[PDB]
RNA sequence: UGUAGGCGAACGAGCCCUGAGUAGGUCGUUGUUCGUGAAACGAUGACUGAAUCCGCGCGGACCACCGCGCAAGGCUAAAUACUCCCAGUGACCGAUAGCGCAUAGUACCGUGAGGGAAAGGUGAAAAGAACCCCGGGAGGGGAGUGAAAGAGAACCUGAAACCGUGGACUUACAAGCAGUCAUGGCACCUUAUGCGUGUUAUGGCGUGCCUAUUGAAGCAUGAGCCGGCGACUUAGACCUGACGUGCGAGCUUAAGUUGAAAAACGGAGGCGGAGCGAAAGCGAGUCCGAAUAGGGCGGCAUUAGUACGUCGGGCUAGACUCGAAAC
RNA sequence: AGCUGGAGAUACGCUUUGACUCGGGGAUGUCCGAAUGGGGAAACCCACCUCGUAAGAGGUAUCCGCAAGGAUGGGAACUCAGGGAACUGAAACAUCUCAGUACCUGAAGGAGAAGAAAGAGAAUUCGAUUCCGUUAGUAGCGGCGAGCGAACCCGGAUCAGCCC
């Protein structure tokens, strides 16, 4: 019995077609381009993935120094205030939330701050 | 769990060998005998010699195209299969007490459910087709399930052979797969049933 | 069909026994001789050890 | 059965080694390495460069008795029975060749066999519980 | 290159018998047979109404016409009639000098 | 139209003698497993050259005995091989497949011997588009035919590269393996108002692929792009292992024979059952040897074998595919 | 009862005193070709002898034989025979193998070969030849290396021995 490829190849290259769609030139068109643009788009996917929340860890840390510091104290001594009285333990995407609230900002402010006395 | 027909109805004997072996030993059995059925006929080029063509096609080096020398090589279009099909009898011989006790789980397949006996008792007239429907009809044989009849008078399976819903088995010559295949068996009984 | 190679069926392989492989002692045997009795004395029959899976298949058949 | 529903024994039937066949299994290379005599066949069994000679002591011939041991035949509950005729009906399997009686365990009981040959003790064996032995004269 | 008769250039009807055409929209409707090609299986009967066009073609006229014209069919019209219309056909009654074998239904001839 | 069945032809093919220039020999040589080997025998080139039925040739140097056989005259069916050709059939192909050819050893290439292609598809049926329009045309638009003209003869489908037309979002201080995640702007809502689809701006991040490599983004190899052909196979009474099945101290056939819409018979033969020895040969013992020290081996664990199937390996043969310069 | 080749196209017509088409024989059958009257660059040149009106017909090569009458050439693979490779393996390479393979050439048929024991062989058995299974990779041959490899017994297919 013959069994030549046939529909089979064309399947799977339309899958990968298909994956690439925003593709630039012929990452867009040409099948062989288009597998080949993908095995570096999976690289950075994974890596991504990951280090998605090294930035957003980075832009909560950021936020927070800028309150910190306007209103007197710093990111570094401002977290050790907030350590230092053991009740709070929230993350900082919810002391940026706060930042994006000054009052209750600086409410957590004097409280660290009446902390490292 | 046996009966025959208009002849006499006394059983014969009841004993089945083993009980019906899940496919264990039915299974290559009935695929022995497909692949000893079957016939090795599929031919193809020669991943060489049977193409027809020449020498070297041109110069080993210096030409500037992908190294070469024939016409008829298997990544060329023009032909010659590497791997490509030859006849072979695929035949072997089962071993015989698997045959027998194949053909034994089949009948004992047939038993515990869809098995029929018969004498004679035909009561077929001058090999009428018709007379062959009302024969079986009565013994519930009313089209809705497949038949192997197994019969050796030549005039009863001669009614017989042209109905969809059967087909006639001549002598000794059954067939465990024929008789996996249809959905009813009805036996000569006084042949092969016996010693 | 298969062939056992003739080189192995006088030769120091024995196939004999359990399917293990013994074999003869070489050292000296018809060159010159001119040292140790208790040595002269040593090539006779031993065994093999590393090897014997080679040997069967030079003769399964035990020529 | 019905057939469809038949199915070989579970672990009856390995499917194939596809050798080749991409990088879900068994790659670039086959299962062969990189280079090296994994091209086509050829070579066989020898290390090429030295055979693993040793000398030769030679000789030609022989020719083997068939068996027979003593310890089936106290279990078979019919004696006096002649060789070849009575042999044969109960395997003893070669014909081109002699038939002779080993000392394998306890004779017991009485028995009168014709064989082609015997060890000088189960003569011993075999007229010490009174038994016959008729080798051909 | 197929030859088309798988009919063994045998031909069920005579020309001129009067048909009866089984299928397609002529079924139940009634002619002789004008013309028996008996290779290519094509039948003509009075009626097979079709509409061929040309007053493109010079050698008729420098014009020409649109006509009325047979369109010959398959070998699927009823051969042969009677009072009882379609139906198949026995052979081998005997003419007035029995050398004409001939044909009947339930029974009759032609 | 056939099929089962039945008929069917004037002419038609087909069941005292019994082999001499020889047997034999020497010299050169050779065939069977026979490579001068202890080399018999046949076989012939050269030179020679017997015997008759109380006779001749052979039995693998040679001898005696003991057996087989009568050479130097001829003919002889069948079983055996092939397949230009015919039928039948197919877990064979179905237009790059399959023969090279859906026909063609043509076209074409060669002074020549010789090499050597692409192949196809309206439609049910031609009803194969009257007639009108723009155009010399070609091509096209109407009309009709037709079920379909989303079939119209560049006539089944009509994928991809590749070329265009139109619309969303976008783009002219930008540095860039073409993407990845995130946030915003616009568009849209038929697996779809969402943890949405398309697009987009900015931020961060980020050394094509394969190969060959100590080491590859490499300025190392291959590759214009899409399609499609394209490489670990087959064989065998083979050896070896794993798994499974039948029977099991036993297990099984081969060639074939008789049947075949089906398989049974077929024990010749193979493997297990005893090993040691260089072998004669002994034999659960056996070889070495002058008797005692060992080697292999059985007891003991008696580890159960064998016929198949599948699969991992091995062999032998193109043996995973392509590729020499040569002979 | 249609036919008038593919071929699809018109015209001309043939057929129920039987067409077509299908089976069977007959009869014509230009020239080349074994080519064969002679020549020759195949398919074309040039002759001679009898019939004899002429158009037209027949003969005119060589080999075997008195004489009939044979033969020459062709044929896909198959057969036998006269010659007879080399790559290659041997991890080099001379003996060896590759192999009596490929190839050339001759003879022939639907087959051919072979064949009716101055045999195999070791039981005082067998009883023509060919072919399959097996004996068996046993014997054995081999720079005793790579490797090369029987036969008898036994089982089948087919079995006839006739003549000088
Ligand atoms: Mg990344
Ligand atoms: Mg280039
Ligand atoms: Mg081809
Ligand atoms: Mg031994
Ligand atoms: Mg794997
Ligand atoms: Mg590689
Ligand atoms: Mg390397
Ligand atoms: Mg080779
Ligand atoms: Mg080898
Ligand atoms: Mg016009
Ligand atoms: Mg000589
Ligand atoms: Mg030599
Ligand atoms: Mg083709
Ligand atoms: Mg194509
Ligand atoms: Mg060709
Ligand atoms: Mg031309
Ligand atoms: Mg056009
Ligand atoms: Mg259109
Ligand atoms: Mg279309
Ligand atoms: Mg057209
Ligand atoms: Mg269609
Ligand atoms: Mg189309
Ligand atoms: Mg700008
Ligand atoms: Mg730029
Ligand atoms: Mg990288
Ligand atoms: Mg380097
Ligand atoms: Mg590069
Ligand atoms: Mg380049
Ligand atoms: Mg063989
Ligand atoms: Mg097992
Ligand atoms: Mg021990
Ligand atoms: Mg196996
Ligand atoms: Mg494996
Ligand atoms: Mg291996
Ligand atoms: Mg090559
Ligand atoms: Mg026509
Ligand atoms: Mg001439
Ligand atoms: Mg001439
Ligand atoms: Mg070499
Ligand atoms: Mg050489
Ligand atoms: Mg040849
Ligand atoms: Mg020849
Ligand atoms: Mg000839």
């Amino acid at each position: 019995p013959r069994a030549k490829t046939g529909i089979v190849r064309r399947r799977r290259h339309k899958k990968v077609l298909k994956r690439a769609k925003g593709f630039w030139g012929s990452r867009s068109k040409q099948y062989r381009n288009a597998f080949q643009t993908l095995l570096n788009a999976a690289t950075y996917e994974y890596r991504d993935r990951r280090n998605k929340k090294r930035d957003f860890r980075r832009l909560w840390i950021q936020r927070i120094n800028a309150g910190a510091r306007l209103h007197g104290m710093n990111y570094s001594t401002f977290i050790n205030g907030l350590k230092r009285a053991n009740i709070d333990l929230n993350r900082k995407v919810l002391a940026d939330i706060a930042a994006r609230e000054p009052e209750a900002f600086k409410a957590l402010v004097d409280a660290s701050r009446n902390a490292r006395q | 769990a046996q009966i025959n027909v208009i002849g006499q109805n006394g059983g014969r004997t009841i004993e089945l060998p083993l009980p019906e072996v899940n496919s264990g030993v039915l299974h290559e059995v009935v695929t022995w005998q497909l692949a000893s059925r079957r016939r090795g006929t599929a031919s193809t080029r020669t991943r060489a010699q049977v193409s027809k063509t020449g020498r070297k096609m041109y110069g080993q080096k210096g030409t500037g195209n992908a190294r070469h020398g024939d016409r008829s090589v298997p990544t060329f279009v023009g032909g010659g299969v590497a791997f490509g099909p030859k006849p072979r009898s695929y035949d072997y011989t089962l071993p015989r007490q698997v045959r027998q006790l194949g053909l034994a789980m089949a009948i004992a397949s047939r038993q515990e459910g869809g098995k029929l006996v018969a004498v004679d008792g035909f009561d077929i007239a001058d090999a009428k087709t018709k007379n062959f429907i009302s024969w079986a009809k009565q013994n519930g044989l009313d089209g809705t399930e497949k038949v192997l009849l197994v019969t050796d008078d030549e005039n009863t399976r001669r009614a017989a052979r042209n109905v969809s819903w059967v087909s006639v088995l001549p002598v000794a010559g059954v067939n465990v797969y024929d008789i996996l295949r249809h959905d009813r068996l009805v036996i000569d009984a006084a042949a092969l049933e016996i010693v | 069909p298969k062939m056992k190679t003739h080189k192995m069926a006088k030769r120091r392989i024995k196939i004999t026994g359990t399917g293990k492989v013994m074999a003869f002692k070489s050292g000296k045997r018809h060159q010159n001789t001119g040292k140790s009795g208790d040595e002269i004395r040593g090539k006779g029959k031993g065994f093999v050890l590393a090897k014997a899976e080679w040997a069967r298949m030079k003769l399964m058949l035990p020529r | 059965m019905k057939l469809h529903d038949l199915k070989p024994t579970p672990g009856s039937r390995k499917d194939r080694k596809r050798v080749g066949r991409g990088p879900g299994g068994t790659d670039k290379t086959a299962g062969r390495g990189h280079k090296g005599q994994k091209s086509r066949s050829g070579a066989g069994k020898g290390a090429f460069f030295e055979g693993g000679r040793s000398r030769l002591i030679a000789r030609l011939p022989k020719r083997g008795f068939n068996n027979v041991g003593t310890t089936y035949e106290v279990v078979k509950l019919s004696q006096l029975q002649d060789l070849e005729d009575t042999t044969f009906d109960r395997d003893t399997l070669e014909a081109y060749r002699l038939v002779r009686r080993k000392n394998r365990p306890v004779k017991l009981l009485a028995s009168g066999e014709i064989s082609r040959a015997v060890t000088v003790h189960v003569d011993a064996a075999s007229a010490a519980a009174i038994k016959a032995v008729e080798a051909a004269g | 290159p197929s030859a088309g008769s798988h009919h063994n250039d045998k031909l069920h009807f005579k020309k001129g018998d009067t048909v009866i055409v089984l299928s397609g929209k002529h079924k139940g409707q009634t002619g002789k047979v004008l013309l028996a090609l008996p290779r290519d299986q094509k039948v003509v009967v009075e009626g097979v109404n079709v509409i061929t066009k040309n007053v493109k073609p010079s050698m008729t006229n420098p014009q020409g016409g649109q006509e009325q014209r047979e369109l010959a069919l398959h070998a699927s019209k009823v051969a042969l009639v009677d009072p009882e219309t379609g139906k198949a056909t026995r052979v081998r009654k005997q003419i007035v000098d029995g050398k004409k074998v001939r044909v009947a239904v339930a029974s009759g001839k032609t």
